[PDB]
């Protein structure tokens, strides 16, 4: 019995005595093993107070989009005093997650039930209201401090039996997922339920998607009942941008002085967030974050954001920050202006004082573009009374100097684009102390083309394994391994080649013209200890049978990875193939 | 054959019509007749000797990420780890060599439990899993206002679980271990909505790992909200030589890999003779009755109504002298339990049932090819 | 060939379109109304089925009264009388 | 609402007896309309009233108490409409949106016939189209249910109709790694199963289908009012994939 | 243009002469040769083919020229157009992605990446930590140590 072949084993690992260090954070040095332990650690907790700034606020945040929510729909639900009085008062939540608590009221000489129900809770209309006559009969006992049928007869005996009047709230969760023969079964079921003169209904629908789609799928005579009153609140974190230009505020307020946005990097975050419209802000979140931890752990200028470490600076660090490319720009400004050699000497290595007192110059610059977004969002919106626009867009435009073409389509800015108009300049080394992504680390750790990467890694190979030149020869089968490849990797251009159904004794000889007999059989003689195994290469079908028993666990891993149909089941002679590349 | 091999372009193209004589129709018992012997020879030494050294020095590469990995696991992030090949030693040696003593020295005495999940095996349920996870955890149990009226105790415990650990301090304490999250019985949605509640808690870390191409299409806006994966790309070219062993591998595939019964031929072969002899009495005691109950050939996988009841089961291995009492069955009985290679449940009236989770088919084929040679 | 006749539209003509199905003239498809006994019809209550949750508009729906049956019962004086034959 | 404008419309020339018939002339009237809509119920025509009361009181004034054929053409628009109803219909993704439109297509239109109307690329070697549906059909499949497709399919038709992602800058040096047709990212693939489990997209019915199998099947199941709406948001003709077949 | 020329045969004294001038060496120019000779009877435009397969492979035995030198990158491709007789370079870029379809999993093709170490315009010790995601991965946002290299060279002969 190994524990291989079990399913969920617990292991109890054994740890080491003590690795005598207290070098247990993940980041490693830097500059090739050149970076000292002190930057290291440093470097550490300058990450977690600019990381725990940032979530301080976002968690602040997010506190402050389910208060709202909460008072939005408490403001909505009640007061709305119907004259008619013999109707229940839908809400039609557009868009919303069903993640939302509702609070009602106390408000005594009254029974204030609230009743939610999942998809998950609905298998039929019987189901619906014996789980809301549970949920209203053990809700009305905690607050009370003999057994009943859990029927709608609850509802008609709740004066009679706990003295007080009722008003139950239905708040339908996944709406969308339910399914409607049996939603609408439940309205007319509580519709019976408004000649008690005691009670009052509320529903509350949680539509994901639309109000349009739902109109379709409950019959017109329940429709005619839920509009005596309805109102439509749009729930949503994408509305108005409103909670993702504070999650991006609060962000561009953490690395405000000592961090930059490029552009590249700005609108990957426009182009990610259009992508997903449901969940915009735990994207949003994701995205800040592992681009901000991907600054500290590979950036041995990480700890030039505090002024306090400048007094450190070493040898390699004038070796790799001159490589900047404004740092260059700005050095063949000094030859084109300045005909003589020796203040840009003065200025380059030869000086070994003059070029990390030139960095110290340029480190408390307030590069202002962070406060003069924070600026023109504020006025554009209480001026104008504009609500509807993106902070992130607002920022992509004002990086690249396109604010005024930006700003043009609200036609309202006309005698204010002079005064907020800022043309950004490039600050010198803003190259060390940046944001963005053009190595592709985001769009590959993030969102990756994933099939993408596995059918490159098949076709292609030579990109994942190492050919190596002098340890092949030395071992078993380094004559083989320069002229075969690996057979996910051979039988995958045989794959690639073929239509879509292919017979499986026709994929085998193809695969099997592809490989060097004469190797092949040496390799396996090339092991003298397996007697069993030499016996095998005696025989004269020794090739034939080593090239079906390497094809057919290769057309067996193309299986599971979902490459390949076995059509037709009792016949197992021929396969349809799924994947194509490109794709 | 065709123009275009690879875009839309390349499917439309290569999906034609392919006239009744120019399809070559060839069966594939025009081959080589391998016995399953040889077929563990020449595998077993292509997959230990043919690239190694490519393999070995690629091992040693991507063993550099592991900081940059345990990095992230310190942030909230679950881990996907894909790509073409076996990562299976890939995983569970970053889990338990590097991964483990690392969090508890860095929490500062034991190193974190990691319970490691093989999703590989067809028999993996999610309750067996969740009451391993309570047994490490130890959370507080379900109150009754909690238990909405048969609501879901495994999903509603989680969610009291994730309202606890939101004001417990960030410290990692489990280290759930997921090979093959795509697997055959884990690429459910019960399953896969557990294993999204439970990376929300960050005090476990996610380390999962998928193989299937389409593996992506399995998680919706919210359950990639609740895992948050950073997605990382280890190929290998790795055998995946213990994934191929509860799926026969002798028929190519078609061995209908939901049914556990062929990773059950695997476990028999290496037991004792008297362990085998009590599964086999088990094996036929079953057979005698389904033929007698469903009165049909057709494939109906065996349940509680055609097992064994256990104080029944302990005179027929009494009478063959398998086991000597009750509590000396019981011990030979879990070890098949824990591998799910039989059930023990009780019926309405009391009886503890002792039956075999296989097909009829499967149990005939099982009880020649590895029982009945003694 | 002719006052004129309103064409009512597609959102109006789906109340006319569930009156007929709960008056009996319309049935689902292939449809098991009641069933025999008491478990039957609880088994019925937890399957879900397809005519349930595809859209309104692509439902299959069949026939209670034939149309060589609904020419003998409308009187000859309707305007729709000459519809009630191919 | 009858009770308040009366006297707050300074026409204070009326009795009970025309109180009565001007809401009796109503109801003649409100049956008049719509007994063809809703038939011979009394629970339609009761909420039919009570949501054209209100709006057919506000448009009363002297010349319209007394006489009945006035009103009736100073309130001839909530007569003609019923209105038993209550930018987009939904707030999909940019490719959320395209890929119900490519659902809709792999679900009407069929497998055959896809290499004429989509292939564009130029061939290097030598290889015929695809000819295209020689004659029309006359049942415009749209009317009936939709059909079962692969996912690969659709993920093909995707990519044929998305629109040109990483456009071309000029440079030779940019243009090779482009790559300026779309792959199946990440997104795609979360996008398409959110897509299912808002029962966008449907599947043959089995309890606990896997995704990640081959017997698989998947179809759309919003209706072509709907996949309207969508593609002309997207500024995308659908219209013209379904006009060729038969309207 | 002779993109658009369609059904003419090539000797292979000309597809020889195609790239005798790019001074792609023996092997190279021979297994361009050999992939010629097999879709020769299937070509609908065979220049488009001998076009797609010299420009593959110019950029991948001089890949090591080429990172150094932006210019020539410029230069191959209007070196391309004129020789073709094309006006635009629209064409050139388009029968480069067609060819590199059709030889990306040939034998000859990746035992040419592995040899001048181009792996798609990358070294194997740069694009495998590129391809883990590694956050300490090359970022091209700095001047690289060798055209730092030539341009300190430069500039203090420009100095003096």
């Amino acid at each position: 019995f190994a524990d291989a072949q079990r399913s969920h084993y617990t292991v109890y690992p054994s740890l080491p005595q003590s690795n005598k260090n207290d070098k247990h954070i993940p980041f490693v040095k830097l500059l090739s093993g050149k970076e000292s332990e002190v930057n290291v650690e440093k470097r550490w907790e300058l990450y977690h107070q600019l990381h725990s700034h940032f979530h301080d606020q976002v968690d602040h945040i997010i506190d402050n989009i389910e208060a709202d929510l909460k008072a939005e729909i408490s403001d909505l639900l009640y007061s709305e005093t119907t004259q008619k009085r013999r109707c229940f008062n839908t809400i039609f939540l557009l868009g919303s997650d069903s993640t939302t608590k509702i609070e009602l009221k106390d408000e005594s000489s009254r029974y204030n039930v609230l009743i939610e129900l999942t998809p998950k809770e609905s298998p039929n209309v019987r189901m619906m209201l014996r789980r809301s006559m549970y949920k209203l009969y053990s809700a009305a006992d905690a607050e009370e401090h003999n057994d009943v049928s859990y029927d709608l007869s609850l509802v008609e005996n709740f004066k009679r039996l706990f003295g007080k009047d009722l008003a139950m709230v239905f708040n339908f969760k996944d709406v969308d997922s339910i399914n409607f023969n049996t939603l609408d079964n439940f309205i007319i079921l509580l519709k019976s339920a408004f000649k008690y003169d005691h009670v009052k209904i509320s529903l509350i629908f949680n539509i994901n998607t639309n109000l349009s789609n739902i109109e379709k799928n409950l019959r017109q005579s329940t429709i005619r009942l839920l509009k005596r009153n309805y109102h439509k609140l749009d729930v949503s974190s994408n509305k108005g941008f409103k909670y993702g230009n504070q999650i991006f505020q609060s962000f561009l307020d953490t690395v405000d002085g000592k961090l930059n946005l490029s552009d590249r990097f700005v609108e990957f975050i426009l182009s990610k967030m259009a992508n997903n419209t449901n969940h915009n802000l735990q994207l949003l979140t994701k995205m800040l974050d592992y681009s901000l931890m991907s600054y500290f752990f590979q950036n041995a200028f990480s700890v030039f954001i505090d002024p306090v470490n400048v007094d450190f600076l070493n040898d390699d660090y004038l070796k790799i920050l001159s490589r900047c490319p404004t740092f260059m720009f700005f050095v063949e400004g000094l030859i084109k202006q300045h005909a003589p050699a020796d203040e840009i000497l003065s200025l380059l290595t030869n000086k070994n004082r003059g070029l990390e007192e030139f960095f110290v110059e340029f480190l408390v610059r307030e590069n202002p573009i962070n406060g003069h977004a924070k600026f023109v969002a504020r006025f554009l919106e209480e001026e104008l009374n504009i609500t509807n626009f993106n902070l992130i867009e607002l920022y992509h435009n004002l990086l690249i100097g396109k604010l005024d073409s930006y700003l043009d389509r609200w036609s309202a800015c006309k005698e204010y684009k002079d005064r907020l108009h800022f043309e950004p300049i490039d600050t010198i080394f803003q190259e060390l102390f940046t944001l963005d992504n053009r190595s592709g680390l985001l769009t590959q750790s993030i969102f990756p083309s994933y099939k993408s990467n596995i059918e490159d890694n098949l076709l292609s190979w030579e990109q994942v394994l190492p050919s190596l030149d002098k340890e092949n020869y030395d071992t078993l089968s380094g004559d083989l391994d320069k002229i075969m490849a690996p057979v996910l990797g051979q039988l995958f251009k045989l794959y690639r080649e073929a239509n879509m159904t292919i017979n499986i004794y026709d994929f085998y000889i193809a695969f099997r013209e592809t490989l060097p007999k004469e190797e092949i059989l040496n390799f396996i003689r090339k092991d003298p200890s397996n007697t069993k195994l030499l016996e095998l290469a005696e025989t004269p079908d020794a090739f034939d049978k080593v090239a079906l028993i390497l094809f057919m666990q290769a057309i067996f891993a193309f299986e599971n990875m979902g490459l390949i149909k076995f059509q037709s089941t009792k016949s197992y002679d021929l396969v349809e193939k799924c994947v194509w590349r490109g794709i | 054959a065709s123009s275009f091999l690879d875009t839309f372009e390349g499917y439309f193209d290569q999906r034609k019509i392919v006239r009744t004589n120019a399809k070559s129709r060839h069966t594939m018992s025009m081959a080589p007749d391998v016995t399953r012997e040889e077929f563990s020879l020449v595998s077993n030494f292509f997959n230990e000797n043919f690239q190694k050294r490519p393999r070995q020095k690629l091992f040693e590469i991507q063993k550099k990420m592991f900081p940059q990995y345990w990095f992230e696991l310190t942030q909230g992030f679950s881990l996907l780890f894909y790509g073409v090949g076996s990562k299976r030693n890939f995983l569970e040696e970053f889990a338990i060599d590097y991964l483990s003593p690392k969090i508890a020295y860095s929490q500062l005495v034991n190193s974190i439990p990691c319970l490691i999940l093989n999703g590989y095996n067809p028999s993996c349920n999610y309750r067996d899993v969740f009451k391993e996870i309570t047994d490490l955890l130890v959370p507080a149990e379900l109150t009754r206002s909690e238990t909405k009226y048969w609501g879901n105790h495994v999903i509603l415990q989680i969610q009291k679980m994730i309202d606890f650990y939101k004001n417990q301090p960030l410290d990692i304490k489990l280290i759930l271990v997921v090979h093959n999250l795509d697997g055959p019985s884990i690429r459910k949605n019960t399953f896969q909505t557990m294993l999204s509640f439970l990376s929300v808690i960050r005090q476990i870390a996610i380390v999962a790992s998928t193989d299937h191409i389409y593996a992506p299409l399995l998680w919706d806006n919210m359950k990639a909200q609740n895992y948050n994966f950073v997605f990382h790309d280890i190929s290998n070219f790795e055998p995946s030589t213990v994934e191929s062993t509860f799926q026969d591998v002798m028929k190519m595939g078609k061995s209908d890999t939901s049914s556990g019964a062929e990773g059950a031929k695997y476990v028999l072969q290496s037991l004792t003779v008297n362990s085998k002899k009590m599964y086999k009495l088990l094996i036929e005691t079953q057979m005698q009755n389904m033929g007698n109950l469903s009165a049909n050939t057709g494939p109906k996988r065996g349940t509680q109504r055609t097992g064994v009841e256990l104080k029944l089961f302990n005179h027929l291995c009494a009478a063959d002298f398998i086991a000597s009492n009750e509590i000396a069955l019981r011990s030979m009985l879990r070890e098949f339990i824990e591998h799910k290679m039989a059930n023990i449940t009780k019926n309405n009236s009391g009886m503890e049932i002792i039956w075999v989770p296989y097909t009829y088919a499967e149990l005939e084929k099982l009880l020649k090819t590895v029982l009945n040679t003694l | 060939r002719i006052n004129t006749i309103k064409l009512w539209l597609k959102k109006d003509v789906k109340n006319v379109w569930e009156n007929l199905v709960q008056l009996d003239f319309f049935t689902e498809k292939s449809a098991v109304g009641l069933r025999d006994n008491a478990t039957a019809a609880f088994y019925a209550s937890n399957y879900q089925f397809q005519g349930t949750m595809i859209p309104f508009d692509l439902r299959s729906y069949q026939m209670q009264i034939i149309l060589q049956e609904l020419r003998r019962i409308i009187p000859k004086s309707n305007m729709y009388y000459s519809w009630t034959q191919l | 609402c009858l009770r308040k404008r009366i006297i707050e419309e300074q026409i204070t020339d009326c009795t009970d007896d025309q109180f009565q018939n001007v809401a009796a002339n109503f109801i003649h009237l409100i049956v008049q309309a719509f007994h063809s809509y809703t038939g011979n119920d009394i629970f339609a025509l009761n909420d039919l009233i009570d949501f054209k009361w209100p709006k057919y009181v506000s448009r009363i004034t002297k010349e319209n108490i007394f006489e009945p054929l006035a009103l009736y053409k100073s309130a001839i628009k909530l007569f003609l409409s019923t209105d038993d109803n209550l930018s987009q219909t939904y707030d999909l993704s940019i490719i959320s949106k395209y890929l119900l439109i490519a659902s809709y297509i792999c679900s009407y239109l069929e497998p055959r016939y896809d290499a004429s109307i989509f292939s564009r690329k130029t061939r290097i070697i030598q290889g015929r189209a695809a000819y295209g549906r020689r004659k029309k059909k006359e049942v415009n499949p749209r009317y009936l249910q939709p059909s079962l497709f692969a996912i690969e399919r659709l993920l093909a038709i995707f990519q044929a109709i998305f629109p040109i992602q990483g456009k071309a800058e000029s440079g030779s040096l940019s243009a090779l790694r482009e790559e300026s047709l779309m792959k199946a990212n990440i997104e795609v693939f979360q996008n398409l199963s959110e897509l299912h489990t808002l029962k966008l997209i449907a599947t043959t019915m089995n309890k606990n289908i896997d995704y990640l199998s081959p017997k698989v099947r998947w179809k759309v199941n919003v209706p072509w009012e709907i996949i309207k709406e969508i593609s002309e948001s997207v500024h995308f003709n659908i219209s013209d994939y379904f006009s060729d077949i038969h309207e | 243009s002779l993109l658009v020329k369609k059904y003419c045969k090539m000797t292979t004294e000309e597809i020889i002469r195609l790239c005798n001038d790019f001074e792609l060496p023996r092997e190279v120019a021979y297994k361009i040769v050999d992939e010629y000779n097999i879709n020769a009877s299937r070509l609908v435009c065979p220049w488009q083919l001998v076009c797609g397969l010299v420009l593959n492979c110019t950029f991948i035995v001089f890949n090591e020229r080429r990172r150094k030198d932006p210019r020539i990158d410029h230069f191959i491709v209007s070196k391309m157009c004129s020789l073709m007789l094309t006006s635009k370079v629209d064409d050139v870029i388009e029968c480069v992605k067609l060819v590199k379809e059709l030889i990306i999993g040939e034998k000859w093709f990746r035992d040419l990446q592995i040899r001048y170490d181009d792996f798609d315009g990358i070294r194997y010790d740069e694009i495998i930590f590129r391809k883990l995601g590694s956050m300490l991965q090359t970022t091209n946002i700095l001047v690289t140590d060798d055209q730092y290299n030539i341009w300190k060279k430069r500039i203090e002969m420009d100095l003096a």
